[PDB]
């Protein structure tokens, strides 16, 4: 499964949760930016790779960021 | 002579004979097998006549065209092979009508799908059923001409001997 | 024109290059 | 020009991109660095480039192609 | 009416109820064929199977093989039944090959049984799962079957090279 | 015609699952709609909805999920989605605490966060052998 | 045996035999469990 | 006809406008799936249930490229490898294994037999290439009958090949430009995109767009 | 396993060289060599001056009786299930146990016997072998030698 | 769809085809094997190191034995200028008349030698098939010695 | 290898599946790893190597004959 990795500059802006397809990334509280909510990835054996996370990531330099690992059925979409 | 399909508008349920009246499920059943079976067969033995009469392009030539002929030209060992596929048919027939909800001339199992028949469903087979005994008349029709004259189909009508 | 003797033994050499040849594949791990 | 085509269809955007990352740093070291910031051409522009790019010289090679061999004979 | 509805009343398979997939020639023509008919051990449909294909399988190769004679030759007749054995020998060593690697079971439709009743608390894939319930779908069928390819090939090559044999002698 | 009367109002693609979904893992997705709106299968085409309770499975969680949110068009909500393992092993997945992911809810805490941004990484050579 | 017929006992046995038992051999091998 | 650059021309540039219409056809076929289509407003009706079995529709044109581009290309490098081997009557050739375009020629026949028979207000066949006389202009050659043979059964099935790898492409392109088994909402990403990215193993090209792009390329392959 | 299969092999093959040195000394074994033309380029051996020399016809026949044999063998091999000793040891099966220096000495058609007359068959072959690259002779001669001359006569 | 990447556990548990392709792929990448520590990369480098050598010795010990068997080394030795090297014979079943007699070269079709290999080891004092035959050997020995 | 990228082919692969695993006599052998499209650096690793070896076998082809037929 791939691994994706949350970093403090996430200004809480939930793009990326809303951009997952298959419902890794949720919202937490948190009390390191305005919004009061970092992104977490506490299903990542969901996780397909497809970025789109990080493309919705308003900050600098990826608030959000996927390492491509060891692939899986669910990881590779095979729907067969 | 039923609520079968079949009847048409010149002669509805047509059994002057009352072959039918008297006749249970099962007779009527292979009655309507027959039916089609030959039906079918005389359609395919009507065109081959025709299309043979005025194309056989296999066996290089040769072959002559008016059928009833080029009967008895064929290798023989052709015939065979068309015996024993026709013969391999027939016994996937046979198999086909042990499965359940079997319908008598059904062998593409219409039945798996066709439940509450419509209209359309009911003119297409009689069609089919209309078209076969038309083929029927006429293979009977070209068979006794042919042996009686001698000539073929688009040959005697052709010169005018009708 | 060499003869059968030298091709032979040649051959027979090199069955036992082989040997060692998979005595160090072997060695190398699965 | 259909070899010119190959350069679009086998590489990708981001090391053009990068490559334009040193270009326009020696750019900026000359202070002419242009306002329009220069951008490698997207992937879907990439394989449209590529595509025009290797049907240009394979139908003009075959056009000179034809066109010559037939006009002499 | 309508020949095309969802399989087996499951609208999200990826399968259709077609004239084709589910029709009554079908059925019968499937069930009659050696893969699948009734009361049939794994090593009868392995000989009939390896006996049809050696049979179709020396035409080819006789044929248009390298060796090849508009007239007829005993050397071409030869190189077409070396040819088709060993395309069944090959044919073979990738049934037992995949009958190897794919099957653990000696008796099948009972063990899915067992572990549906009697818990499967184990490393699984050989209690659990086990895809198919047919006798051709363990160690023993597999490799029965395969022998039985391999057997019935060899008699049907030669069963087709004689008849070849003859139709190009008598005829 | 259909096996469950729940299910949506679909003529069957040749796109829905295959062995994998007997043997590995199917993916169900329930809601409930007020009216028998006409959508797109995330697999196919087009299905009719039922005017109440709604069944659907699918070979994929993405598929249930891009079917979901095809749903939210509909003012549809209350959708769930569930993993079904081999044998009846059911799972709720996408509301996994009731509410949404995109929306904070107490209780949920940081998973593969890290105290520091991208450029605080350590270096690759001192990572090798590990 | 003449040493001109090495290549007819050896060429079809390397390039025909050793395939197939290399293709047994990796294909059992790749297709192992734990 | 006896000036063979205009016809050359002529030919060659009317079949490359047609092949790139027809590439366009299909990409604007696959827009119209894209951004045009209602799934609501076409429940059950022909376009609906051509999606519903599109993978039978493309695995079974896979097959048919595969084997069109097995027999006519194998034959080909098969003619290739006999001939290197000095195996000249091994060859798919006239003098060697022959197969003769029966099909085309009957037709060929029919046709050059048409005037008084099929024809009967006819006086000559409608073209020379069907057969007849060399009609020749200054000593140049305008039409002649075109034989047919083993060459040209290779060659015709090469161009049905093509075609139908082109057909593909195109089909595939249109039928899977909404959804697929990897991006199940490809509709959203629209009909030009590069990618939905690295992962499922990778998804390059899986536009529709980019089918239009692979498409453009065997249109000039066959062309 | 490997030692009683490779011993039922060698005492098969003392009968098959025989076998061969007596249809060699009977005029059986045809005379001549294969035809190129009928059988391929793969046949010819050497073009010493125009000339093809050929595989030998009787080398040909020979593989052709140990392609049956080899073929029966193959057969055993993929048929497992039906056959009363098996090629491969089964999972689980243990090898039977080493006979050891001397085999027990069990007259009649015992495994022991089988035993002891694969080993002497094996190391026959071994001897013949040594005698033939030592020597220098055919392999049929030294078995003419080893048996007085009632072979090739 | 285990136990075939040894080194590595992410790719044996790979349920696709990629496993197969990405094992070959990465099996000489030691670094990146799993339970990899620097003593065991450097002990395998060598031992692949020295199957290397191996391999290089063999495959001249090949050269030489097939220039000695198959090819016209002594014939070529009158005549540098108009004999040409002959690499090795052919023995390819697909051949028809035609091409055997097109690459016949002496006694059974023949490649020419464009490997230099003639001039090389003429130059360095080889005037016999059985100088050849004696590097062959003492090659092959020497790659016993490296395995 | 090098022009069409992957994507284009893991769609197609899984209409080949969908037939294997949808079709009669063929059903009863299925595959143990899960067929998939060449991944994005192995795929281009595969179009590189054909070119290069093609590139080499051309050239070298090209090189040895003219020189051959050229110079006797
Ligand atoms: C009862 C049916 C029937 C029978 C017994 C024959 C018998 C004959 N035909 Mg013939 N033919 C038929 C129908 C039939 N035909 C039809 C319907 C056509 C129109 C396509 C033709 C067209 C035709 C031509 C063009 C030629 C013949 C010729 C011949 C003769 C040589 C056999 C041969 O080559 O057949 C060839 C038959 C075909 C090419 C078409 C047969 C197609 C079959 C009838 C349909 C499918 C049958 C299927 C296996 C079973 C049905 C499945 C299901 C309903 C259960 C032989 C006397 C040859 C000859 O010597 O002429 C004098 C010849 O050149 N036939
Ligand atoms: C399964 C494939 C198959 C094969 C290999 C053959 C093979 C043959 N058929 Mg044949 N045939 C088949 C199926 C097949 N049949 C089927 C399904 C039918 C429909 C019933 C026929 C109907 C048929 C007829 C009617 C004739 C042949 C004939 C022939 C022979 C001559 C063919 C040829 O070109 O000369 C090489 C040849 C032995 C001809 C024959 O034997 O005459 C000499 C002939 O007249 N066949
Ligand atoms: C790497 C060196 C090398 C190479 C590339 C070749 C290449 C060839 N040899 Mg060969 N050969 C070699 C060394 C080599 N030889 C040596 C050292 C000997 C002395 C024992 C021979 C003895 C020999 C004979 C007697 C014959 C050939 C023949 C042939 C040709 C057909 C292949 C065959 O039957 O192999 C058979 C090869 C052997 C039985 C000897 C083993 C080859 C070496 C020792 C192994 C090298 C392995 C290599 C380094 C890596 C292996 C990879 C593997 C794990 C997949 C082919 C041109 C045949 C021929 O000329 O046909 C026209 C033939 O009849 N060879
Ligand atoms: C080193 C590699 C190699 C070698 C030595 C051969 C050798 C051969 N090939 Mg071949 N081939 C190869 C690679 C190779 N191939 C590859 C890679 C391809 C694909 C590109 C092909 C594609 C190919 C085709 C398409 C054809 C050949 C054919 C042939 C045969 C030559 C024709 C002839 O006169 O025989 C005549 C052949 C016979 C008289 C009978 C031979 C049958 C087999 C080979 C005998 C094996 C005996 C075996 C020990 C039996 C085991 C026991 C069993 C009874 C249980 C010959 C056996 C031709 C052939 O004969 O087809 C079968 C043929 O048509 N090959
Ligand atoms: C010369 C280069 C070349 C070749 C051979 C092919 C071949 C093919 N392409 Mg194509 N393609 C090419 C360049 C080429 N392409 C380029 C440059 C592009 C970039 C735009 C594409 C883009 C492209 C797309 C987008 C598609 C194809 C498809 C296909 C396949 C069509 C089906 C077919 O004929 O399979 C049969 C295979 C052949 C004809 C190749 C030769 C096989 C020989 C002649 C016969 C078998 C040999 C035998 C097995 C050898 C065994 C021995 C060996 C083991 C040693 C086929 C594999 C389609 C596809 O997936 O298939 C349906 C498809 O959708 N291609
Ligand atoms: C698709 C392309 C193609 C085709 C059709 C052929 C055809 C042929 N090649 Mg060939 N070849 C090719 C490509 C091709 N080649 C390529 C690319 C190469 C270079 C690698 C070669 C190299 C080559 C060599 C070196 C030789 C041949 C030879 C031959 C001939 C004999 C082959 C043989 O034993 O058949 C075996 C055939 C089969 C086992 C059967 C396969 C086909 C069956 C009939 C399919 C049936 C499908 C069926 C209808 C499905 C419906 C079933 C129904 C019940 C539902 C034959 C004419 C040999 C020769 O000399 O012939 C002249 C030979 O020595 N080939
Ligand atoms: C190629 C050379 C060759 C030869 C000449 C033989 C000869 C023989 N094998 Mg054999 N075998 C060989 C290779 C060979 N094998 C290989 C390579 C294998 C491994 C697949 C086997 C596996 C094998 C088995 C498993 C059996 C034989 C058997 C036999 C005997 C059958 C003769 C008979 O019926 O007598 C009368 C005979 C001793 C059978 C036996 O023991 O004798 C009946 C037997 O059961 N062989
Ligand atoms: C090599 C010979 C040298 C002689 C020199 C010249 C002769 C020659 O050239 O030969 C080659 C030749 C013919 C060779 C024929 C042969 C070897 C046939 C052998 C058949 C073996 C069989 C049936 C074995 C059966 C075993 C079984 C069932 C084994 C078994 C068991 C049992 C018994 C224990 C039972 C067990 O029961 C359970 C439990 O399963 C199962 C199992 C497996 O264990 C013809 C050659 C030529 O014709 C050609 C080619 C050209 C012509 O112009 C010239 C000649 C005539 C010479
Ligand atoms: C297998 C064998 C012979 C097999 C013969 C067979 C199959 C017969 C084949 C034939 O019938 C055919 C097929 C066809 C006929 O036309 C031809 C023949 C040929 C007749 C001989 C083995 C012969 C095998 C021999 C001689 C082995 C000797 C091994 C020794 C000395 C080992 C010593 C060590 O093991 C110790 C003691 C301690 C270790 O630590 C160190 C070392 C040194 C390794
Ligand atoms: C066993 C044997 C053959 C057995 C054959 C059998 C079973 C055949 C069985 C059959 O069913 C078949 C197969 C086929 C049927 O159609 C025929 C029959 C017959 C029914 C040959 C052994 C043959 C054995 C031979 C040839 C032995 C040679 C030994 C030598 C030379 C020994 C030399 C030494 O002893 C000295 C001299 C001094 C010592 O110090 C050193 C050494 C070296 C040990
Ligand atoms: C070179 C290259 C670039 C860089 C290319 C750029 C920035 C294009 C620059 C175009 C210049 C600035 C204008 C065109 C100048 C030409 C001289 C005008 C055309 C000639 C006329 C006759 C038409 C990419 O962005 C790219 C993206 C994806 C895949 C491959 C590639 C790729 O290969």
């Amino acid at each position: 499964s791939h691994t994706v990795k949350i970093y403090d500059t996430c200004i809480g802006c939930t793009q990326c949760v809303r951009a997952c397809p298959t419902d890794v990334l949720e919202m937490v509280p948190w009390d390191g930016c305005k919004a009061g909510q970092i992104a977490s990835a506490p299903r990542t054996e969901d996780c397909v790779g497809c970025k789109r996370c990080e493309t919705a990531c308003p900050t600098d330099f990826l608030s959000v960021r996927v390492y491509l690992g060891g692939e899986t059925t669910r990881s590779l979409g095979l729907a067969y | 002579l039923d609520g079968m399909i079949g009847s048409s508008a010149p002669f509805k349920n047509f059994d002057p004979l009352g072959f039918a009246a008297k006749a249970d499920q099962k007779t009527l059943n292979k009655y309507r097998e027959s039916e089609l079976k030959h039906g079918r067969v005389a359609m395919l033995a009507v065109l081959g006549w025709i299309v043979q009469e005025f194309w056989h392009p296999l066996y290089d030539g040769k072959l002559s065209s008016n059928p009833l002929k080029a009967l008895t030209e064929v290798p023989l060992i052709g015939w065979a092979q068309i015996f024993v596929a026709i013969n391999v048919i027939e016994y996937l027939q046979n198999k086909i009508k042990e499965l359940p909800g079997y319908r008598p001339g059904d062998y593409l199992g219409t039945w798996e799908w066709v439940e509450q028949s419509d209209e359309g469903w009911d003119s297409y087979q009689t069609k089919e059923l209309n078209n076969g005994r038309l083929a029927m008349v006429a293979i009977a029709g070209l068979i006794v001409q042919d042996l009686i004259t001698g000539q073929a189909a688009l040959e005697q009508i052709t010169a005018g001997n009708t | 024109m060499i003869y059968d003797s030298q091709v032979y033994i040649a051959l027979v050499i090199a069955v036992v290059a082989s040997v060692l040849a998979i005595r160090l594949g072997a060695t190398l791990y699965n | 020009i259909w070899a010119f085509s190959l350069m679009f269809l086998f590489s990708g955007r981001g090391y053009w991109q990068e490559l334009i990352e040193s270009i326009v740093w020696a750019h900026n070291k000359l202070k002419v660095a242009p306002s329009i910031q220069p951008r490698a051409l997207s992937i879907t522009q990439g394989r449209a480039v590529g595509v025009a790019h290797y049907l240009l010289g394979g139908i003009g090679t075959t056009w000179a192609f034809f066109l010559a061999r037939i006009i002499s004979v | 009416v309508s020949f095309i509805k969802p399989y087996r009343q499951d609208p999200f398979v990826g399968h259709l109820a077609t004239p084709i997939t589910t029709s009554a020639f079908t059925r019968a023509y499937l069930k009659v064929l050696p893969a699948y008919r009734p009361g049939l051990t794994p090593l009868s449909r392995g000989a009939e199977i390896g006996f049809t294909h050696g049979y179709f399988l020396i035409g080819p190769f006789y044929t248009y093989g390298p060796l090849r004679s508009v007239e007829f030759s005993l050397t071409s007749l030869a190189a077409g039944l070396l040819a088709a054995i060993t395309l069944l020998l090959i044919l073979t060593v990738g049934l037992s090959i995949y009958g190897q690697v794919t099957y653990d079971v000696y008796d099948n439709a009972l063990i899915v049984k067992l572990v549906r009743q009697m818990v499967g608390s184990e490393r699984t894939q050989d209690l659990p799962q086990i895809k198919g319930t047919s006798e051709l779908d363990t160690v023993l069928g597999w490799q029965k079957f395969s022998e039985g390819f391999f057997s019935g090939g060899l008699i049907g090559s030669i069963v087709a090279a004689v008849g070849i044999a003859l139709y190009s002698t008598y005829l | 015609k259909l096996k469950q009367s729940d299910f949506p109002k679909f003529e069957g693609s040749t796109g829905g699952w295959l062995s994998a979904a007997k043997n590995e893992e199917k993916y169900v997705i329930i809601w409930t709609s007020k009216d028998a709106s006409l959508f797109e299968m995330p697999t196919g085409g087009t299905a009719k909805m039922n005017a109440g309770n709604n069944v659907a499975y699918f070979a994929r969680k993405e598929q249930c999920l891009a079917l979901g949110s095809q749903l939210r068009g509909f003012k549809i909500t209350n959708y769930k989605i569930f993993r079904i393992y081999p044998p009846l092993d059911i799972t709720l997945l996408h509301p996994f605490d009731g509410v949404f992911p995109e929306k904070v809810n107490q209780g949920r805490s940081p998973v593969g966060k890290r105290d520091a941004s991208i450029g605080g990484n350590p270096n690759p050579a001192s990572l090798k052998f590990q | 045996m003449s040493l001109d017929l090495l290549p007819s006992f050896f060429v079809p046995l390397v390039g025909l035999v050793l395939p197939l038992f290399s293709i047994i051999g990796l294909f059992l091998y790749i297709e192992k469990e734990n | 006809a006896i000036d063979y650059p205009t016809q050359l021309s002529l030919f060659t540039h009317h079949v490359w406008i047609g092949g790139f219409c027809i590439v366009g056809g299909a990409a604007h076929g696959a827009i119209f799936f894209v951004r045009d289509y209602n799934a609501a407003n076409n429940y059950n009706n022909l376009i609906d249930r051509v999606i519903r079995h599109r993978d039978a529709i493309i695995s079974h044109l896979n097959w048919v490229c595969i084997f069109l581009g097995c027999h006519s290309f194998g034959l080909y490098v098969h003619n290739d490898t006999m001939r290197a081997l000095g195996r000249s009557q091994d060859l798919f050739s006239d003098n060697a294994i022959a197969l003769k375009p029966i099909f085309a020629q009957f037709i060929q026949n029919l046709h050059t037999l048409a005037p008084g028979s099929t024809a009967p207000n006819a006086l000559t066949t409608v073209s020379y290439a069907f057969g007849g006389d060399v009609i020749s202009v200054g000593s140049k050659i305008a039409m002649m009958p075109i034989s047919l043979g083993t060459a040209d059964f290779l060659v015709h099935h090469i161009h049905a090949f093509t075609i139908h790898v082109t057909v593909l492409i195109l089909l595939k392109g249109v039928l899977y430009s909404r959804n697929s088994r990897l991006i199940p909402d490809k509709a959203n990403l629209g009909f030009r995109f590069p990618c939905d990215g690295p992962g499922r193993g990778g998804t390059c090209q899986v536009s529709a767009w980019d089918h239009v792009f692979l498409g453009l390329f065997w249109m000039y392959n066959s062309i | 396993k490997a030692e009683r299969w490779n011993g039922r092999h060698a005492m098969f093959g003392w009968i098959v060289l025989l076998a061969t040195g007596y249809a060699q000394a009977h005029g059986l074994l045809p005379e001549g060599g294969m035809d190129a033309k009928e059988w391929g380029t793969w046949v010819i051996v050497s073009t010493t001056n125009g000339e093809q020399v050929t595989i030998p016809a009787a080398r040909a026949a020979i593989a052709i009786g140990h392609l049956h044999f080899g073929a029966v063998g193959v057969f055993a091999a993929y048929s497992k299930n039906s056959v009363k000793d098996r090629l491969l040891l089964e999972p689980g099966e243990k090898d039977e146990a080493p006979a050891g220096l001397f085999p027990a000495l069990r007259p009649g058609l015992t495994k022991e016997a089988e035993m002891l007359n694969g080993r002497v068959a094996m190391l026959g072959l071994v001897a013949l072998v040594a005698v033939s690259a030592a020597t220098g002779q055919d392999i049929l001669s030294v078995i003419d030698q080893g048996l007085g001359g009632l072979l090739l006569k | 769809v285990y136990k075939f990447p040894k080194f590595s556990k992410a790719l044996a548990e790979d349920p696709s085809t990629r496993r197969i392709w990405y094992g070959i792929a990465t099996a000489h990448d030691f670094e990146s094997h799993d339970a990899m520590t620097e003593s065991k990369l450097y002990q395998k480098i060598f031992a692949s190191h020295f199957g290397h050598i191996a391999i290089i010795f063999l495959w001249t010990a090949g050269n030489l034995f097939h220039v000695a068997w198959q090819g016209n080394f002594e014939a070529w030795i009158l005549n540098p200028l108009k004999v040409r090297p002959i690499a090795h014979a052919i023995w390819d079943p697909h051949f028809g008349q035609a091409a055997y007699k097109a690459f016949l070269k002496t006694s059974s079709p023949a490649n020419l030698a464009l490997s230099g290999v003639y001039e090389w080891w003429y130059t360095i004092g080889m005037r016999t098939n059985n100088d050849l035959y004696q590097g062959s050997f003492f090659l092959i020995l020497l790659s016993s010695l490296l395995l | 290898f090098l022009i069409s990228w992957r994507g284009y082919w893991q769609e197609l692969i899984e209409t080949i599946v969908w037939a294997h695993e949808r079709t009669p006599l063929a059903n009863l052998v299925r595959w143990k790893d899960k067929p998939v499209a060449l991944s994005i650096v192995q795929a281009r690793l595969v179009g590189l190597a054909h070119f290069t070896i093609g590139y080499v076998l051309t050239y070298a082809a090209f090189v040895i004959a003219s020189t051959i037929g050229k110079l006797g």
